[PDB]
């Protein structure tokens, strides 16, 4: 959940 | 085997000009300097097909005006925006799009490796052409009418790839077997097959049974030949991490272990990255 | 547009073949089944020019013998070894390769990925041709170290390249400005430029509403067009972590935030991976 | 230290993967 929030950081940035 | 790059730079600073001149001192770069807005507008309107890249300093006077007139005239070329606006912050890389959506932002102290950034601007324009611009779009919705000269950005884009491009052999992947093309059912089916393969990696990570090269290369082959976006791989990771965050929060263990599996995600993406990099047909 | 791949499968098990026929249910794959070692060895001679890819199950009796003999006849084609059945008495593993270096290894339940793995098996062969076998490319004819002076693998590689490959256009990066080609001084100024750029990323990585993403782009641009391997990026990350490590021991807390900086590495590599993925064209 | 050590293991396979 917490890292799921932190992983989504890297997800949305390279979309971009 | 490299075509010349005609660069028009709008700079009114004796400092930045020299920084660009030293960085683009190579024979490949044809430097044209305009030290005023009027001069830029004058040169651009009569050398529209002779500008491959624009180097614009955002802090220039009447910057919005000049770019807007450039934009309405259809002079939309690859561009690098240097510094920020003069209303009224100091000098740092720009924040919002000032010219068009394929532009590049550089600070005044990031001009040393400008040749690589010129390559990036050119390449990004080619990828996004015809490019959305920040003026002629006009705007707040105060449009009027014509024109639609969409050929201009396309004629330039094709012309540039006929000059800044080369031909190489590539493995004919099956586009019909790409992730974004498979029907909704088969799409999530391959998604689970990859979820299973990635779980095989996370467990075999830190063992090592194992042959971690094989388990990872197995996953990377699917991500590559199905043209699976990098965002999906990260998505698979956090999905699995979400499950493991639950496990530890029940067996009374710490979620501190999840930090160490960031290495796993680094490892796989690095492998995927080299797969694409290796496949690039190089002629040297 | 897509050429037909001719598959030669050597399998003894009923369940293994049943999955292979199911996975390659598409009419694109010519399946030729051999339910014994002697059937394969005989089909190998009669149809040596009619084999695109091999699928050799290790669990098949006298495996190494069939493989040893297969290299003698000159039969060197893309392969996919399935499952694990290491022989107990040859006493010469190794296991760096069973057939040839560009061979693929799969699991007995990882066969629903075969179409993508067949692609990988073919592409890997083309990239590493000619390859090395643990049966002929070391001995005997004729030191050193193969009975194919005119490159029989390349006569096949060219044959597979024209059917399984296409011709696209790439942005020609300057090879003279690649990191490994630049003059020693030029190479380490760019390296310092990337170290500086990366530090800027890290220091502002947990700073919201910043030029972080613009900082990433400008680093990745240098990384992509100087054709630096991902390892160097990983190396750059370390050199800064070492710096921060010592920095934290005195005049600071512990080195736990370094684990939080693993996100930064994932973030940057992901960008770089996408940029390579985006730089792949279509056939047109 | 440890971070350098665990980042080095990621490099290792890139050196000796399925490629040259
Ligand atoms: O401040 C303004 S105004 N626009 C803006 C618009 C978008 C971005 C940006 C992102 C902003 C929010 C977000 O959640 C993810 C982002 O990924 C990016 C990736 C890029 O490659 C470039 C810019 C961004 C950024 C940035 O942070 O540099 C700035
Ligand atoms: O612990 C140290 S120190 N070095 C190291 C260096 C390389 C490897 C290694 C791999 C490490 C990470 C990875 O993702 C894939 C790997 O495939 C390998 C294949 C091999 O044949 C040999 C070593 C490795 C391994 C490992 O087995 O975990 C360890």
């Amino acid at each position: 959940d917490e890292k799921s929030e932190l992983s989504r950081i890297v997800r949305g940035v390279q979309e971009k | 085997m490299l075509s010349q790059i005609a660069i028009c730079i709008w700079v009114e600073s004796t400092a930045i000009l020299q920084d660009c001149q030293r960085a683009l001192s190579a024979d490949r770069y044809q430097l044209q300097v305009c030290e005023s807005g009027e001069m830029l507008l004058e040169y651009a309107q009569t050398h529209r097909d002779q500008i491959d890249c624009l180097i614009l300093v955002a802090a220039n006077p009447s910057f919005r005006a000049v770019v807007q007139q450039l934009c309405f005239e259809g002079v939309v070329v690859p561009a690098i925006v240097v510094g920020d606006r003069d209303s009224e912050d100091p000098d740092e890389p720009a924040k919002e799009q000032l010219y068009h959506s394929a532009e590049l932002h550089l600070g005044i102290h990031q001009l040393e490796q400008l040749p690589y950034q010129v390559d990036a601007a050119l390449a990004e324009f080619l990828r996004l052409a015809p490019v959305e611009t920040m003026a002629d779009h006009i705007m707040l919705m105060g449009a009027n009418h014509d024109p639609e000269l969409s050929s201009q950005q396309r004629d330039l884009a094709q012309r540039l790839q006929e000059r800044l491009g080369y031909l190489g052999v590539y493995y004919k992947r099956d586009p019909d077997r790409f992730l974004r093309n498979l029907p909704a059912y088969e799409s999530q089916k391959l998604h689970q097959a990859m979820q299973t393969s990635y779980r095989e990696i996370v467990l075999s990570y830190f063992s090592p049974n194992s042959n971690l090269n094989q388990s990872i290369d197995n996953f990377v082959n699917m991500a590559f030949f199905a043209d699976v976006p990098v965002t999906k791989v990260v998505e698979i990771h956090m999905e699995l991490m979400d499950e493991f965050a639950k496990k530890l929060r029940v067996e009374g263990r710490s979620e501190d272990i999840l930090l160490d599996y960031r290495l796993t995600l680094i490892d796989v993406i690095a492998h995927l990255c080299e797969m694409y990099r290796r496949s690039i047909p190089r002629e040297t």
